[PDB]
């Protein structure tokens, strides 16, 4: 229950699953990924119930879960993943994949309708160990663990929270950048010949709920927030 | 992928803006921003920033001053500029860059030498407005204004206090919220003497760039904002060099 403890954590996230960076900021490894490769295992404990999660390191993907002798792959997931992913275990399926529009689907809830930080992610994991009804549990897992890594600012969200020492759910901050991190890479990759210029207006909300259109990368919000870009040119 | 298009801002949020219209020899002027076509200027993949037609010159009626002019009858070396993080917008054939003498509205725009300086500091995108964040530092302790907007250490976040809260224009500047005249300043950095806050008098001093390093930089000395060693509820903040420390490093929560 500490922020170096989580700091250090997402840190060795990001760099872990990063290949050679474009204007400063690093990027996840394109298709040069074996299938013997491309899988990063990470662990989470808590009251001493702890989870393993599969991502993908291309995109940042979670394929499967871990509990103990039973594992859980997300509908998404190619064959090849499950034969050499958790099999010394009972493998399963579930009946959504690690879309944000699936998982709420499941859920019947939100991000925005979603409380996070320390008293959150711990019977986060719980469900997880246990079982069902753990589609939420994803929400508050995945946002605040892979989502935290991609950018600082969520980081900064989930880790701001651990200082005050409250709760609280995701705003329109989060969830534009969030649901943005596939174009924004894609604008800040295709856009080289325009040296620092996209093709439109990507808009991010301020924590005022102020709607952004960022046109560049010589934003505040791009330059010092993006940790982690997914790999796509032009 | 070819070509895109977008604003210039600058110099206390003001535009950079073709005189009226013309064509051929239009000098570039500070004008307040608005969405009109002569203030959009279309970045090519060959580093010609061209508007109206034309690409953006270096003119010598003897000095040197930014210009429009037909892209085939003007030489390759005077049509190529050159942006960068740092808020500069340089011709590398001259080693001259884009500089504002005044911040005055419909003021001639003139190019310069390289001084880092704020009059000097540019912002292509089309958001110009200047960006209201919360810059939070080591410990979790954010940026306040300490005494009357004079002195800024760090002290614990409220979270909704607009002593802690600055604003960020185009011309790479660190300003006040509630008193956008005065602004970060730095000093005779030999010797961690302390950063303040004074009016933003232009200088190679008050420009300010949030790196991707994590840290903010001053161009002019490549300096960062860094600590006077853990103090912040009622110390001072200095100019130290690329230390690595976790102390060196903000964010600019938004």
């Amino acid at each position: 229950s500490t922020d170096a403890s989580y700091n250090a954590d997402i840190k060795e996230e990001r760099d872990a699953a990063e290949g050679p960076m474009a204007h400063g900021i690093p990027a996840l490894n394109a298709g040069a990924l074996d299938e013997a490769r491309a899988y990063a295992t990470v662990d989470s404990a808590n009251t001493d119930e702890e989870v393993s999660v599969a991502v993908d390191v291309t995109n940042l993907a979670v394929v499967a879960y871990r509990a103990g002798s039973n594992s859980y792959f997300h509908a998404a997931a190619p064959g090849s993943s499950l034969s050499h992913l958790f099999s010394r275990s009972s493998q399963h399926t579930l009946g959504f994949d690690n879309t944000y529009g699936d998982m709420a689907q499941a859920a019947g809830s939100n991000r925005k309708a979603i409380p996070l930080g320390a008293a959150a992610l711990e019977s986060g994991i719980a469900s997880l160990n246990s079982k069902n009804p753990l589609a939420r549990t994803l929400m508050v897992i995945i946002q605040m663990l892979v989502e935290a890594a991609r950018f600082r600012y969520i980081q900064n969200n989930v880790d701001v929270s651990i200082e005050t020492q409250s709760a609280f759910a995701a705003d329109a901050a989060m969830i534009s950048l969030e649901n943005n991190w596939a174009n924004l890479s894609a604008l800040v990759q295709g856009s080289s010949g325009g040296q620092g210029t996209f093709a439109s207006s990507a808009t991010l909300q301020n924590a005022e709920d102020e709607p952004i259109i960022v046109d560049a990368v010589y934003h505040p919000t791009v330059a010092a927030v993006l940790a982690l870009m997914l790999r796509k040119a032009c | 992928c070819a070509a895109a298009t977008v604003r210039i801002a600058g110099r206390d949020g003001f535009c950079a803006d073709v005189n009226g219209e013309g064509q051929n020899g239009a000098a570039i002027i500070l004008k307040k921003c608005a969405e009109n076509d002569n203030q959009l200027w279309t970045l090519k993949r060959e580093a010609t920033i061209r508007s109206n037609g034309g690409c953006l010159t270096t003119a010598a009626a003897e000095q040197a001053k930014a210009g429009i002019y037909d892209c085939t009858q003007a030489t390759a070396e005077l049509s190529a500029w050159e942006i960068a993080d740092n808020g500069t917008i340089i011709n590398p054939a001259s080693s001259l860059v884009l500089s504002s003498g005044a911040a005055n509205s419909l003021l001639d725009l003139g190019v310069q030498t390289n001084s880092y300086a704020s009059a000097q500091g540019w912002r292509t995108g089309n958001e110009t407005s200047a960006s209201v964040t919360q810059i939070s530092g080591s410990a979790q302790l954010c940026m306040q204004a300490g005494n009357g907007p004079a002195n800024l250490w760090m002290s614990e976040c409220r979270a909704g206090k607009a002593e802690q809260q600055w604003a960020l224009l185009t011309d790479k500047s660190i300003r006040s919220e509630t008193n956008s005249d005065n602004c970060l300043t730095s000093a005779a950095d030999a010797g961690p003497k302390t950063i303040l806050l004074a009016l933003c008098s232009g200088p190679a001093s008050q420009r300010w760039v949030f790196d991707d390093d994590g840290s903010i930089l001053s161009l002019y000395d490549d300096k960062q904002m860094d600590s006077e060693g853990a103090a912040a509820a009622a110390k001072q903040i200095i100019l130290w060099w690329n230390a690595a420390e976790p102390n060196q490093i903000w964010l600019a929560l938004f």
